[PDB]
């Protein structure tokens, strides 16, 4: 178990979004986590691909940003484009 | 949050992903975040519609299953 963010971190966001008295069984966990994991290797190949079309070398945070709109997570570019220029600034 | 070293080891594992400026696993940090969070949401209505408050597996595998964002997911979390 180490292809994966580490379990119990995963868990505490999972909780988050919960009510109080929600219970996350032990497989659940498991399961975001390998989802979490497949994520990043999804969305880095089509950042990635946007990094080599434009003769770059080196993956950013637009690059990112560019992914997550074509793959379909417009819903996190905005407040993912704001953090990101706040930590550039 | 989420470890940034693990973060970016994971991204390595890509075919062209040469380097890595440091912004992409921070920005990167915050995006699993909120996909973590929109799938666990997601996953809690499945349970909440079968009566339980137990987050199961089957609840993760409901809602990839009629998500079209989490297609990427189905063959990974079956129902």
């Amino acid at each position: 178990q180490d292809r994966f963010l580490p379990i119990a971190n995963v868990s505490r966001i999972m909780k988050r979004s919960l009510p109080a008295n929600a219970k996350i069984s032990k497989e659940a966990k498991e399961t975001v986590q390998e989802c979490v994991s497949e994520f990043i290797s999804f969305v880095t190949g089509e950042a990635s691909d946007k990094c080599q079309r434009e003769k770059r070398k080196t993956i950013n945070g637009d690059d990112l940003l560019w992914a997550m709109t074509t793959l379909g997570f417009e819903a996190y570019v905005g407040p993912l484009k704001s953090y990101l220029n706040r930590y550039r600034e | 949050q989420l470890p940034l070293a693990r973060i970016k080891k994971i991204m390595k594992a890509d075919e062209d992903v040469r380097m890595i400026s440091a912004e992409a696993p921070v920005l990167f940090a915050k995006a699993c975040e909120l996909f973590i969070l929109e799938l666990t949401i997601r996953s809690w209505l499945h349970a909440e519609e079968n009566k339980r408050r137990t987050l199961q597996r089957n609840d993760v595998a409901a809602a990839i299953a009629r998500t079209d964002v989490f297609d990427f997911l189905v063959d990974i979390v079956p129902r």
